[PDB]
C-alpha cells in the first residue's frame, strides 16, 4: 502492498522525561517508533518515514525517506525538554508532505502527543476541515499527560472526517502506569 | 533526404561552466556531458553545462559514471526541471584542440545516445573577453 | 516513601491537599508536575522550615527521578541554608551536587553561580578570581540565558562590592542593566538600585558621559520616582558644565564620597565644555578661546594647558594646542547622546547640506550639460 | 542474569574499535584523498627584476620568460637570483622558496660515520696539535688573529707516504669538531656531462658560503 | 568573523536560471538555495552553489522545508568533483528579508558555523551591487534581551576572475572602452550627486520616522557618532574655510 | 534486572553503533577507495629523484628528462620514506 507516507510526530517536551509509563517515556515514544518503522519496513519499502517534533522547534532533521535505520541512530539523545506546540506540528507535517516524490502515496500520520497544548478548537478545526480541503487521514496516539480523556484531539478526530473519511483513530492517553505495548498494540491491530 | 541548417542557441552558463571548469581543472583535458533541450531539427539549445567526475587514468568514455547519470540526472528531475542532455563537452588545453581520437571513440557511442551528440572543444587558455573558443 | 509526608503533610492553612496529590504524583510517577512541586516549595509563603527536612527527600528525587535539571536544585539549597543559616553543609552539598551531577542543561555554570551565590560568606577575596572568572569562561556556549547573567552581575556586583575596578561598575550595570529587562522584582527597591546605580556610576568614572543610556526603561521609571535633581545633575555632567546648584546639588543632597572623586569630576565638566565648545557652537569658530575653555570649565585661565593636555591623554580630541593667543584649534571629538532638537537642528544644517550640494550638483551637471552628445 | 551489560560491552568495545581504527583509516584515506587533486609545478630562478610587475626569470630546463606575482608575494623578497615557483599553465611566479640543495652535497654531508677521536691516533702529534692550530683556533678565538691583524691561514694539504694516516686524520677531526665536514672523495664527481661537476663546485662553494662553519676536506686529488 | 566577499557572476546566474525554474510554476514567496563557497581568508569566495526545492506557508512562518539529503547528496557531488568547495550559506531572491530567515540562516547553521545570505534582485533598477552579505551574532543589547540573535550587514562586493568574461564582455557588446575624458564623470556625477543625497534624504526620512515614530531601537549609539565622523566637517553659513582657499589656490596652481 | 534489560537496549543501540561504524568506516573507505583507482592505476609511472623536502612537508623533484618540478604537496608516501 500500500502506498501512504507517515510523518512520525515525536514529543520533545519536558514532560516526557519521567517513567510513569513504562520505564521511561523516551523508551515508551522510542519502542512507538520502533513499531512504526518495522511496521513501515512490513509496509511498502516505497513509503518514507520522517521525523517531526511540536514542541521548542519542527524538527527536521532525516527527510522523509524510505530508510528508517538513520532514524534509529536519531532515537538517540532526543533530549524531551521545551514548550508543545502541535497546531503548527499539523502545518509542518502536511507541507513536509507537500514536498513529497509521488502523489501516488496516500497520507495517513500519526502523531504523538504529551503536554498540555495551547490549541483553540477553532484552530484544529480550520486545520481539520483544512485537511476535509487536503485528503489525510491522521490516527493519533496520544502520550504523556494533557488530558485523561483528551477533548480537543477529538473534536480534531470528528472534524477531520465525516462519512467516508474516518481515518481518525485516537489512542487517548492512559497517563498512569500503562506498558510501551499496550497503547500502541491497538494501531498495529487497526490505526 | 532533405536535411535543414542547423543552430545552437545557447544559456551562456555552459560558457561560464566551460570556463569555470576548464580553468578549474586547467592542466589537464577533462570530459563532460551537456544538457538542454531539444527544440526543433534547425535549432537545439544547451541550458546547463553541469559537472561531470573526474577519470585518472583515462579520459574517455568510462568518465560516464551511470549512477552518477542516474542520481546528478534524477536529482536535476528533484530539481527545478528534468530536461533532456543535448551531448557532451570536452576539453584540449595542450594544443589547438581539434579532436582528439577518444571523441571519435565515443561519438558512436553519443550519437547511439543522441540524435545529434554534438562534440563542445575549448583550450581554457586563450583570453580574458574575446575568444570564442 | 509516603511516610515523610505523612509527618511533614502539614506546613500552613489548607496544605494537605497538595501532599495528598503529591502522593499521586510521585507514586503515579511523574516528575514534573513535581518539578512544578518543587516550584511550589520554592513558593511556599511560611518560614520555610520543611526545606531542612525535604532536602534528603529531595535528594532522593535526584536519586530515583535522575533526569531533572538542578537549577530548582540551588533554588531550594538557598532555601535550606536559609533555615539552616550555615553555608557549609551546603558547600558539602555544593561540592556533592557539583561532582554528581552533569545534567545537560548547564550544570557547570549553575554550580558556579552556586559558589557564587553561596561565596557571599566564604570571604570575597580568594575566591572572587577564580570562579566568577570562570563563570564567563564557561559561559563560551551561549550568553543568554539571563538567569545566570543576572546571577552573573550578582557575584560580579559583589566583587564589585569588594572593591576593583570602580570603571567596572558601567560594564556591571551593564550586566544588570543588560540582565533585567521587565521589572520583575519591587520598584521600591528598584528606584534604590537606581540611586546606588547612580552613586556607583558616579564612582566608576572610565566612561564619563553617565548620561548615556538614559532612555533605559528600568531605570527610568526610577528616575522619575526617585528624588529628581540626581539625574539633572548627571545631565549637568552629561550636557552642561554649568548650574553650580547642579553640580553642587550633587555635594548639597549626596554628602559622601564626593572629594575622594571631586576633582575627577572637575574633570569631567572639563570634558563637558569639550562637548560643548564643538558640538552645540555654530560650526567650530576654528579657535576657541580660554575664556570660553575657562569660564564653561569654571576655572582660572592657566589650567585650560592641563585640560587640553589631559584631554590628548584620554584621547577623545587630536586638537593643536592653539595658545600663542590661548584660543584653541579644534579637531575631531567623541560625541555625546543626540537629543531631539539636535535632531531637528541637525535635521536643518543637514539638509540644508543636503539640498545645497544637491542643488549646485544639479547647477554644475546643467553647465556641463551641453557638452555630453 | 544481568550479563547483558557485559555482552553490550563486549559489542560496544568491538564496536567503537571498529570506528575508531577503520573510521580513522578512513579519515586517513579522506586526508590523502583530498591531496589527489593537487599539480605539481615548476622550479625557476629570477634572472632579474624587469619593473614593477615584469620579471625575468629562467628556468633550470631551457627558456627564460617574463612573468608577475600572484597578488601577495612580496616583491621585495625577489632578489635577482631566488628559486621561486612558476605555474605549469600560467607560468607565473607562484611563491618565492628557498634554494636548492644537489643532495649529491648530502650525500657526503650526513655520510659521516661514527669514530674514535684524535687518541686512536699516535705519534704525530705535531700534525695534531698543529692542525689544531691552524683550524680550531681562528674558528674559535678569530681575535687573537685579529689582535696581531694578519689573516690567518685557509687551506692545508697533507702528504707522505701512503697509509701515514692522513684518511684517519681528518676522520677525528670529523669525530672532534662534528661541525659541517663535507668530506668529497674526488673521484665520484665527474659522470659525463659537460659543465654538471662545474656546478657541483658552484654548489658546493655557495652551501660552503652559506653555512659559515663549513669544513671543506677532499681526498684523492690525483684523480682531478 | 567575514571581512568581505569575492562572489562571481557566474554564480548569480545560478540565482538566475533557478528563478527561471521556479518563474515558470508556482512561485509561493521566492528561491531559496545553498550558497557554496571557498572561504580561505576572513575574506570569502564563490566560484559555484545549487539550489533545492522550498515552499512556506506565511500563517507563523515556521513551516518551510529544504532537503538536506538532496543537499549533502548533491554536495556529495560537488564536493567529489571539486574539493575546494565547501558551502557558506545560502539565498533569496526577494529582496526585502522577513522573520523566517533567522530560522533558515540557524537552521543550516550547523554544517558550517556561519551561513552568509545573498541578497539579489532578478529585475534591479535602483540598487548599487546586488549583492549582501549579513551574519548572525550577538551585541545581545544594551538592555540584554535574551538573545537579540541579529544579521548584520557585512560589506559585500562582485568578486572577479580571469578569463570569467571571455563569455560577458563579448556578450554584451555595448562596451565603450575608456570613457575618461568624455562624459562618465557627469553619469557619476548625477547618480552620486543625486543618487548620494536622495539616499541622505532617506537617510533624514528616517530621522522624521525617529521623530513622529522611531521609538524601537531609537539607536543612539551609532547614528550620532558615525554622524559626527560626518560632522568632521560642520560645514555651517559664513563656511569657516579661510583656511581653505589657499590651499585651493595651490591645488588649482599645479594644474592650470 | 531492569539495568540489565536497559543494557540490553544499549546492546543493541551499540549494534546501530556497528552499523554506523560498517557505514562510515566502509563507505568512505570504498570511496576513497576508488579514488585511489582513479589515481593509482596510471600505470605509467615517470620515475623520478627527490632533490629536497621543504619544511613550510613539501618536495622537489628531478626527473627521468632531467627537468626539475617544485610540489608543495608530497602525495601518496610518507616523509620517513623520503631521503634526500
Ligand atoms: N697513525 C695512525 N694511527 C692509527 N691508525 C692508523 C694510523 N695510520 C694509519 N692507520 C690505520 O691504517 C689505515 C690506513 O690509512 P689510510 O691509508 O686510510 O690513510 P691515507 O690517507 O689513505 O693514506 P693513503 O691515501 O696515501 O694510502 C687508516 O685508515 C687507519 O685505520
Ligand atoms: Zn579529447
Amino acid at each position: 502492498m500500500v502506498l501512504e507516507s507517515t510523518m512520525v510526530c515525536v514529543d520533545n517536551s519536558e514532560y516526557m522525561r519521567n517513567g510513569d509509563f513504562l520505564p521511561t517515556r523516551l523508551q515508551a515514544q522510542q519502542d512507538a517508533v520502533n513499531i512504526v518503522c518495522h511496521s513501515k519496513t512490513r509496509s511498502n519499502p516505497e513509503n518514507n518515514v520522517g521525523l517531526i517534533t511540536l514542541a521548542n522547534d519542527c524538527e527536521v532533521l532525516t527527510t522523509l525517506t524510505p530508510d528508517t535505520g538513520r532514524i534509529l541512530s536519531k532515537l538517540h539523545t532526543v533530549q524531551p525538554k521545551g514548550k508543545i506546540t502541535f497546531c503548527t506540528g499539523i502545518r509542518v507535517a502536511h507541507l513536509a508532505l507537500k514536498h513529497r516524490q509521488g502523489k501516488n502515496h496516500k497520507m495517513r500520520i500519526i502523531a504523538f502527543v504529551g503536554s498540555p497544548v495551547e490549541d483553540n478548537e477553532k484552530d484544529l478545526v480550520k486545520l481539520a476541515k483544512r485537511l476535509k480541503k487536503e485528503k489525510v487521514n491522521v490516527d493519533i496516539i496520544n502520550f504523556g499527560e494533557e488530558e485523561v480523556n483528551t477533548e480537543k484531539l477529538t473534536a480534531f478526530v470528528n472534524t477531520l472526517n465525516g462519512k467516508d473519511g474516518t481515518g481518525s483513530h485516537l489512542v487517548t492517553v492512559p497517563p498512569g502506569p500503562s506498558l510501551a505495548d499496550a497503547l500502541i498494540s491497538s494501531p498495529i491491530l487497526a490505526g | 533526404a532533405v536535411d535543414t541548417a542547423e543552430q545552437v542557441y545557447i544559456s551562456s552558463l555552459a560558457l561560464l561552466k566551460m570556463l569555470k571548469h576548464g580553468r578549474a581543472g586547467v592542466p589537464m583535458e577533462v570530459m563532460g556531458l551537456m544538457l538542454g533541450e531539444f527544440v526543433d531539427d534547425y535549432t537545439v539549445r544547451v541550458i546547463d553545462v553541469f559537472a561531470m567526475p573526474q577519470s585518472g587514468t583515462g579520459v574517455s568514455v568510462e568518465a560516464v559514471d551511470p549512477v552518477f547519470q542516474a542520481k546528478m540526472l534524477d536529482m536535476l528531475k528533484q530539481t527545478g526541471r528534468p530536461e533532456m542532455v543535448v551531448g557532451w563537452y570536452h576539453s584540449h588545453p595542450g594544443f589547438g584542440c581539434w579532436l582528439s581520437g577518444v571523441d571519435i571513440n565515443t561519438q558512436q557511442s553519443f550519437e547511439a545516445l543522441s540524435e545529434r551528440a554534438v562534440a563542445v572543444v575549448v583550450d581554457p587558455i586563450q583570453s580574458v573577453k574575446g575568444k570564442v573558443v | 516513601v509516603p511516610g515523610f509526608l505523612q509527618q511533614s503533610q502539614n506546613s500552613g492553612p489548607g496544605q494537605p491537599a497538595v501532599w495528598h496529590r503529591l502522593e499521586e504524583l510521585y507514586t503515579k510517577k511523574l516528575w514534573h508536575q513535581l518539578t512544578l512541586q518543587v516550584l511550589d516549595f520554592v513558593q511556599d509563603p511560611c518560614f520555610a522550615q520543611g526545606d531542612g527536612l525535604i532536602k534528603l527527600y529531595e535528594n532522593f528525587i535526584s536519586e530515583f527521578e535522575h533526569r531533572v535539571n538542578p537549577l530548582s536544585l540551588v533554588e531550594i539549597i538557598l532555601h535550606v541554608v536559609r533555615q539552616m543559616t550555615d553555608p557549609n553543609v551546603a558547600l558539602t552539598f555544593l561540592e556533592k551536587t557539583r561532582e554528581k551531577v552533569k545534567s545537560s542543561d548547564e550544570a557547570v555554570i549553575l554550580c558556579k553561580t552556586a559558589i557564587g551565590a553561596l561565596k557571599l560568606n566564604i570571604g570575597d577575596l580568594q575566591v572572587t578570581k577564580e570562579t566568577i572568572e570562570d563563570v564567563e569562561e564557561m559561559l563560551n556556549n551561549l550568553p543568554g540565558v539571563t538567569s545566570v547573567h543576572s546571577r552573573f552581575y550578582d557575584l560580579s556586583s559583589k566583587y564589585y562590592q569588594t572593591i576593583g575596578n570602580h570603571a567596572s561598575y558601567y560594564k556591571d550595570a551593564l550586566r544588570f542593566l543588560g540582565c533585567v529587562d521587565i521589572k520583575d522584582l519591587p520598584v521600591s527597591e528598584q528606584q534604590e538600585r537606581a540611586f546606588t546605580l547612580g552613586l556607583a556610576g558616579l564612582l566608576g568614572e572610565g566612561v564619563f558621559n553617565f548620561g548615556e543610556l538614559l532612555m533605559h526603561p528600568v531605570l527610568e521609571s526610577l528616575r522619575n520616582t526617585d528624588r529628581q535633581w540626581l539625574i539633572d545633575t548627571l545631565y549637568a555632567f552629561n550636557s552642561g558644565n554649568v548650574e553650580r546648584f547642579q553640580t553642587l546639588k550633587t555635594a548639597w543632597g549626596q554628602q559622601p564620597d564626593l572629594a575622594a572623586n571631586e576633582a575627577q569630576l572637575l574633570r569631567k565638566i572639563q570634558l563637558l565644555c569639550l562637548m560643548e565648545m564643538t558640538f552645540t557652537r555654530p560650526a567650530n569658530h576654528r579657535q576657541l578661546t580660554f575664556e570660553e575653555i575657562a569660564k564653561s570649565a569654571k576655572i582660572t585661565v592657566n589650567e585650560v594647558e592641563l585640560l587640553v593636555m589631559k584631554a590628548l591623554s584620554v584621547g577623545l580630541v587630536k586638537g593643536s594646542i592653539d595658545e600663542v593667543d590661548k584660543r584653541v584649534h579644534m579637531t575631531w571629538v567623541q560625541p555625546r547622546v543626540l537629543d531631539l532638537q539636535q535632531i531637528k537642528g541637525m535635521k536643518d544644517r543637514l539638509e540644508f547640506w543636503c539640498t545645497d550640494v544637491k542643488s549646485m550638483e544639479m547647477l554644475v551637471e546643467h553647465q556641463a550639460h551641453d557638452i555630453l552628445t | 542474569k544481568l550479563l547483558e551489560h557485559k555482552e553490550i560491552d563486549g559489542r560496544l568495545k568491538e564496536l567503537r574499535e571498529q570506528l575508531k581504527e577503520l573510521t580513522k583509516q578512513y579519515e586517513k584515506s579522506e586526508n590523502d584523498l583530498k591531496a589527489l587533486q593537487s599539480v605539481g609545478q615548476i622550479v625557476g630562478e629570477v634572472l632579474k627584476q624587469l619593473t614593477e610587475e615584469k620579471f625575468i626569470v629562467k628556468a633550470t630546463n631551457g627558456p627564460r620568460y617574463v612573468v608577475g606575482c600572484r597578488r601577495q608575494l612580496d616583491k621585495s623578497k625577489l632578489k635577482p637570483g631566488t628559486r621561486v615557483a612558476l605555474d605549469m599553465t600560467t607560468l607565473t611566479i607562484m611563491r618565492y622558496l628557498p634554494r636548492e640543495v644537489d643532495p649529491l652535497v648530502y650525500n657526503m654531508s650526513h655520510e659521516d660515520p661514527g669514530n674514535v677521536s684524535y687518541s686512536e691516533i699516535g705519534g704525530l702529534s705535531e700534525q695534531i696539535r698543529e692542525l689544531r692550530e691552524v683550524i680550531e683556533l681562528p674558528l674559535t678565538n678569530p681575535e687573537l688573529f685579529q689582535r696581531v691583524g694578519i689573516i690567518p691561514p685557509k687551506g692545508c694539504l697533507l702528504y707522505g707516504p701512503p697509509g701515514t694516516g692522513k684518511t684517519l686524520l681528518a676522520r677525528a677531526v670529523a669525530s672532534q669538531l662534528d661541525c659541517n665536514f663535507l668530506k668529497v672523495v674526488s673521484s665520484s664527481i665527474v659522470d659525463k656531462y659537460i659543465g654538471e661537476s662545474a656546478r657541483l663546485i658552484r654548489e658546493m662553494f655557495n652551501y660552503a658560503r652559506d653555512h659559515q662553519p663549513c669544513i671543506i676536506f677532499m681526498d684523492e686529488i690525483d684523480a682531478i | 568573523a567575514v571581512q568581505k566577499v569575492v562572489v562571481h557572476p557566474l554564480v548569480l546566474l545560478s540565482v538566475v536560471d533557478h528563478f527561471n525554474r521556479i518563474g515558470k510554476v508556482g512561485n509561493q514567496k521566492r528561491v531559496v538555495g545553498v550558497l557554496l563557497g571557498s572561504w580561505q581568508k576572513k575574506v570569502l569566495d564563490v566560484s559555484n552553489s545549487f539550489a533545492v526545492p522550498f515552499d512556506e506557508d506565511d500563517k507563523d512562518d515556521s513551516v518551510w522545508f529544504l532537503d538536506h539529503d538532496y543537499l549533502e547528496n548533491m554536495y556529495g557531488m560537488f564536493k567529489k568533483v571539486n574539493a575546494r568547495e565547501r558551502i557558506v550559506g545560502w539565498y533569496h531572491t526577494g529582496p526585502k528579508l522577513h522573520k523566517n530567515d533567522i530560522a533558515i540562516n540557524e537552521l543550516m547553521k550547523r554544517y558550517c558555523p556561519n551561513s552568509v545570505l545573498v541578497i539579489i534582485d532578478v529585475k534591479p533598477k535602483d540598487l548599487g551591487l546586488p549583492t549582501e552579505a549579513y551574519i548572525s551574532v550577538e551585541e545581545v543589547h544594551d538592555d540584554g534581551t535574551p538573545t537579540s540573535k541579529t544579521f548584520e550587514h557585512v560589506t559585500s562586493e562582485i568578486g572577479a576572475e580571469e578569463a570569467e568574461e571571455v563569455g560577458v564582455e563579448h556578450l554584451l557588446r555595448d562596451i565603450k572602452d575608456t570613457t575618461v575624458g568624455t562624459l562618465s564623470q557627469r553619469i557619476t556625477n548625477q547618480v552620486h550627486g543625486l543618487k548620494g543625497l536622495n539616499s541622505k534624504l532617506l537617510d533624514i526620512r528616517s530621522y522624521l520616522e525617529k521623530v513622529a515614530t522611531g521609538k524601537l531601537p531609537i539607536n543612539h549609539q551609532i547614528i550620532y557618532q558615525l554622524q559626527d565622523v560626518f560632522n568632521l566637517l560642520p560645514d555651517v553659513s559664513l563656511q569657516e574655510f579661510v583656511k581653505a582657499f589657499y590651499l585651493k589656490t595651490n591645488d588649482q596652481m599645479v594644474v592650470v | 534486572r531492569t539495568r540489565l534489560l536497559d543494557s540490553e537496549i544499549k546492546i543493541m543501540k551499540s549494534e546501530v553503533l556497528r552499523v554506523t561504524h560498517e557505514l562510515q568506516a566502509m563507505k568512505d573507505k570504498i570511496k576513497e577507495n576508488s579514488e585511489k583507482i582513479k589515481v593509482n592505476k596510471t600505470l605509467p609511472y615517470l620515475v623520478s629523484n627527490v632533490i629536497e623536502l621543504l619544511d613550510v612537508k613539501c618536495a622537489v623533484i628531478k626527473t627521468s628528462t632531467r627537468q626539475t618540478y617544485f610540489l608543495p604537496v608530497i602525495g601518496l608516501v610518507d616523509a620517513e620514506k623520503l631521503k634526500p
